[PDB]
RNA sequence: AGUUGGUGAGCGAGCUGUGAUCCGGGGGUGUCCGAAUGGGGAAACCUGGAAUGUCCGGAGUAGUGUCCGGUGGCCCUGCCCUGAAUGUAUAGGGGUGUGGGUGGUAACGCGGGGAAGUGAAACAUCUUAGUACCCGUAGGAAGAGAAAACAAGUGUGAUUCCGUGAGUAGUGGCGAGCGAAAGCGGAGGAGGCUAAACCGUGUGUGUGUCAGGUGUUGCAUGUGCGGGGUUGUGGGGGCCUUGUGGUUCUGCUGCCGCAGGAUUGGCCAGUGAGAAAUGUUGCGUGAAGGUGAAGCGUCUGGGAAGGCGUACCGGAGUGGGUGAGAGUCCUGUAACUGUAAGCGUGGCACUGGUGUGGGGUUGCCCCGAGUAGCGUGGGACUCGUGGAAUUUCGCGUGAAUCUGGCGGGACCACCCGUCAAGCCUAAAUACUCCUUGGUGACCGAUAGUGGAUGAGUACCGUGAGGGAAGGGUGAAAA
RNA sequence: GUCCGAACCCACUUCAGUUGAAAAUGGAGGGGAUGAGUUGUGGAUAGGGGUGAAAGGCCAAUCAAACACCGUGAUAGCUGG
RNA sequence: GACUGUGUGGUGGAGUUGAUGCGAGUGAGAAUGCAGGCAUGAGUAGCGUGUGACGGGUGGGAAUCCCGUCCGCCGAUUAUCCAAGGGUUCCAGGGUCAAGUUUGUCUGCCCUGGGUGAGUCGGGUCCUAAGGCGAGGCCGACAGGCGUAGUCGAUGGGUAACCAGUUGAUAUUCUGGUACCGGCUUGUCACCGCAAGCUGCGGAGGGACGCAGUGAGGUAGCUCAU
RNA sequence: GGGAGCCCAUGGUUGUGGGUGAGUGAGUGAUCCUGUACUGUCGAGAAAAGCUUCGUGAGCGAGGUGGCGGGUCCGCCCGUA
């Protein structure tokens, strides 16, 4: 079958943000994640992308903001975005 | 470079191994956009334009199209 | 019913035609009649109009 | 859609507009609205900053000049078959027909 | 030779001619919902495969959670197994996956259901009108169609459509209204199959059949397949006098004849409705393209296409652009050319595939049955039940079958026409959601589409549904 | 289906409002308040039909036959222009 | 006469005049006409229950913003938290055209960025009620009606977690401490064997049920305290 | 774990490290708990699953499973402002 499916399909952006950098004291790393995509599934493409030993994955679905232009209402994308939980020191270089 | 009709010289598993390395590659342009490096921007739909080509290829393959190697 | 399961049969569709002729809609079945019948080897019933029943295309 | 017939690179002299006679290069075409941009032509401000710079006009408003006896004539432009090879994106040969630009006025 | 869509610029690229963007054609990918189809569901969501090695294949993990792909909706139908109560057997059940279906669609088609407002100066018959709407169901057109026809004294010769006939003859609470046909003039122009006798081919069963022949030779019913046959001043079968395309030379009928036979003629006939449908070669092209003529000088002007002077082209002076009004600045136009490609398409050759009757004859045999008629209750025909033909539906009743049936406006006789109760048929006709080109004593932003802009949007309504308004700087943002 | 009385449900009187704070309310009192009570969520009944402890009541703020669209540019011996 | 000048300016910036024909969406003051713009009433009524005062700050501008102090108001609610519904209004920063019945430096407004973390909470993966749909099926000219096997459907049943702390914005969710439930796997002990077990399938038990009332034993809470 | 005012200081509408001190008794008392208890009563007051147990109208399944304490990892989707 074609379309080979890579773990990196799924992790698609890290969320760069005050609450994400204080969360970086916890080893704690907010990843914007493809909307279909569960937390097992998610800790699996991070173990694999990463080579590091996940503890938890909490996920949250944000709705896109709605602002009112010229042409009417506009709707930004949905998105899912899953908060990982490192080992103690394992460590996940974002740059 | 950008990948042209040479892939057609290539093998079934190299070619997928090219894939791979091209999914990675757009991973990490991704991260550094997100990041706020990546000043090479083309670079970015470039990479996608590629994987596109990789799959037609397979799959011209696959459907007999072109004599698979 | 007003089916025949042979030849098809249905109702037609026309008037009440009073002495004053204030014609009014109305309709005519066909005589259909609910027999037993063993088709090849099947015992079942089917709703048969009565001409079908008498030109024997029915079996019983 | 196809091209103009005046491109970027050619030598063209201004017949119509504030600036009639002035002979300058092309600069730049705009195939789409067919509009061109010869140097030391239509100096106005961009923007930014100033930016005195070229601003385009209309490619009708300009014509190919070529030098016959000293004197710059304004000529119109035809176009012969040639016998070409063009290469496939795999590389492969086969023998195709181009057309080429030559002016009038001087065959 | 530029280019990464638009509203609406500069970054970072590709093309830096290794020819891109772009244009035509053909593929690849195509999340989720939707007939929606693994199951569920509040459309675009959820959830899965009893226990076994797991539904199957792959990836991952020590292993399970996981990932990727495949698979199975329902109904009809084909094939195989089984056969209930129960005996035959069927229903049913279990396989297999053979084929088809589902839903959408602007108008036009066919079949069926079927208003009211309205008009009649009320109103019920009638009208509106078989309209609106609705149900079923197509096709590129459909329907109709090869005389159980018209005609009226000769004749015409399938159907459809157009013009007349004619607002006539008629019909009508003879009110309001409604309203033909023949004939004639045109568009377009085909006719073909079948059922039945009769002859070849099995199962509810032989005891009578010169080479041959047995209580049966091949004897009796009625099947499924072949021929044969298809018409009306009747035809066909049968019975015969002949005729099949030149034969290798097989059985049967009679060591006459009949049929299978085989490269080869072949009048022919063909992808059509025509009892059928399978490759190679000859044409101009549509989709893209290619070529495509011929002007300068001065004047005023921000700007020349305007003025003045003076030349040119024209198979091209239709337009539209360009800083103001351009035949020669641009796009084109005339004319010619290319089309590789198409599922290309149309036509030709070939290939390939399929194949005769005429005359006489009545003695017999066949010629479409719950049909035609008749009665009755309704419908359509100019015809509103009537002197009511013709045609149609429901319910009864129910024929002849050639010395016969039906039609010619009740009916009967004669005469003339025709042969129903089986089927298929191109063209002329209807239509435009769409595609391409073109046009307008058509509109020009309160108009013209509701909509020149985020328009079926904003907004209003629970919902079906309703439903706007807003165009213009300049030659160039300078 | 007792009594008094908050919540709750109701709507008897009065005043105010009546271009309102409100297309039916507010202030003051008033009836029921363990019952034929009241209320939340989901559901069922549909237009000559529903439902009605019955007032022709109610059925999405005007119901002696809802609303929307269609027949439709209904018709009007009447009024206006 | 409808009207008009081949008079003369101004504005304006691309068309249009006369003759003679031809064709009309060819003339408006009325329709409680339609659309837009604008008067009249009029700087008039109103500004939607109420208690604010002051000191300081910010600012171009302050009764109406911020801070503070007095004072007043609610408190079976003017408090706190949910469901339904809403949908980013939440937080931070910038803004004062519009909106806010005044002003506004302010805002539930505008702009930009950010913010919602669950094996246990509320729903699904479990269960059914009313009711809906409904393989076949029966009924009905067509369209359709009903319904079996089933399959959905909470407002109910079933179901394992608490306290503390933390952010400008989240918390039975994150963090700390201490638990519980279901899997997978593993260590060890014990036990089976027409006759293990597992999964299906059902039986039974159970889940499992009204209203009203009194009393008793407790705890939460509250009050007081030498 | 939580809980006041004392600290060179902090920083001056601020938070840090120490400084946390007490946990006792009586009264009163629920709409909560025992409790679907108990008593009274007519109007006679859901369903199904989970659950416990019983077999076997089905298959799987090896002589391997099923139990009791101990350890590791796995625990999904939607909502959460
Ligand atoms: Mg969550
Ligand atoms: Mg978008
Ligand atoms: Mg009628
Ligand atoms: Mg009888
Ligand atoms: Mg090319
Ligand atoms: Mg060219
Ligand atoms: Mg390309
Ligand atoms: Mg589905
Ligand atoms: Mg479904
Ligand atoms: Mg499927
Ligand atoms: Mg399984
Ligand atoms: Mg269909
Ligand atoms: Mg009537
Ligand atoms: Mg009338
Ligand atoms: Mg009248
Ligand atoms: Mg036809
Ligand atoms: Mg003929
Ligand atoms: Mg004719
Ligand atoms: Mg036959
Ligand atoms: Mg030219
Ligand atoms: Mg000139
Ligand atoms: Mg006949
Ligand atoms: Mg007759
Ligand atoms: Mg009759
Ligand atoms: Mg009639
Ligand atoms: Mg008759
Ligand atoms: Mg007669
Ligand atoms: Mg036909
Ligand atoms: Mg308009
Ligand atoms: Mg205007
Ligand atoms: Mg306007
Ligand atoms: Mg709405
Ligand atoms: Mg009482
Ligand atoms: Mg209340
Ligand atoms: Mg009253
Ligand atoms: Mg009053
Ligand atoms: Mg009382
Ligand atoms: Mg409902
Ligand atoms: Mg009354
Ligand atoms: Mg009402
Ligand atoms: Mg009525
Ligand atoms: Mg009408
Ligand atoms: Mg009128
Ligand atoms: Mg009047
Ligand atoms: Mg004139
Ligand atoms: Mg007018
Ligand atoms: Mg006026
Ligand atoms: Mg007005
Ligand atoms: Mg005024
Ligand atoms: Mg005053
Ligand atoms: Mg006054
Ligand atoms: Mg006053
Ligand atoms: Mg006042
Ligand atoms: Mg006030
Ligand atoms: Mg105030
Ligand atoms: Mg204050
Ligand atoms: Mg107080
Ligand atoms: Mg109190
Ligand atoms: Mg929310
Ligand atoms: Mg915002
Ligand atoms: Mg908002
Ligand atoms: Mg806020
Ligand atoms: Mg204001
Ligand atoms: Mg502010
Ligand atoms: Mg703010
Ligand atoms: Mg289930
Ligand atoms: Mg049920
Ligand atoms: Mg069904
Ligand atoms: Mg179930
Ligand atoms: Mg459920
Ligand atoms: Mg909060
Ligand atoms: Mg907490
Ligand atoms: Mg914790
Ligand atoms: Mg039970
Ligand atoms: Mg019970
Ligand atoms: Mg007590
Ligand atoms: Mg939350
Ligand atoms: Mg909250
Ligand atoms: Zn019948």
């Amino acid at each position: 079958e074609l379309k080979i499916r890579d773990p990196r399909d799924i992790i698609l952006a890290p969320v760069v943000s005050e609450k994400s950098y204080g969360l970086l004291d916890q080893n704690t790393y907010t990843f914007v994640v493809k909307p279909t995509a569960n937390k097992t599934e998610i800790k699996i493409a991070i173990e694999q992308i990463f080579g590091v030993k996940v503890t938890s994955v909490n996920t949250m679905n944000r709705k896109g903001k709605v602002r009112r232009t010229r042409t009417g209402v506009g709707k930004r994308p949905d998105t899912k975005r899953a908060i990982v939980t490192v080992a103690e020191g394992d460590r996940i270089d974002i740059f | 470079k950008l990948s042209a009709a040479e892939l057609r010289q290539l093998s079934g598993e190299e070619l997928r191994n090219k894939v791979r390395e091209l999914k990675e590659e757009l991973f990490g342009l991704r991260f550094q956009s997100a990041t706020g490096q990546l000043e090479n921007t083309a670079r970015l739909r470039e990479v996608r334009k590629d994987i596109a080509r990789v799959y037609t290829v397979l799959q011209e393959r696959n459907l007999n199209i072109v004599d698979d190697p | 019913a007003a089916v025949c399961d042979i030849c098809a049969k249905r109702p037609g569709f026309g008037h009440n035609v009073p002495w004053s002729k204030k014609k009014t809609n109305r309709r005519w079945s066909p005589n259909i009649q609910r027999v037993r019948v063993v088709e090849n080897g099947t015992h079942k019933r089917m709703n048969v109009c009565t001409s079908c029943l008498k030109a024997g295309r029915v079996s019983r | 859609m196809k091209s103009l017939k005046i491109k970027k690179g050619d030598r063209v002299k201004v017949i119509a507009g504030n600036d009639k006679g002035a002979i300058g290069e092309v600069l730049s075409v705009d195939p789409a609205r067919e509009r061109v941009v010869v140097e030391g032509v239509n100096i106005r401000k961009h923007h930014g900053g100033i930016i005195s710079s070229e601003a385009p006009i209309h490619v009708s408003n300009v014509q190919l000049v070529t030098k016959i006896d000293g004197k710059d004539v304004v000529t119109r432009v035809g176009y012969r078959r040639v016998d070409v090879t063009k290469r496939r994106p795999d590389g492969s040969e086969y023998a195709a027909q181009r057309s080429v630009r030559y002016l009038k006025k001087e065959e």
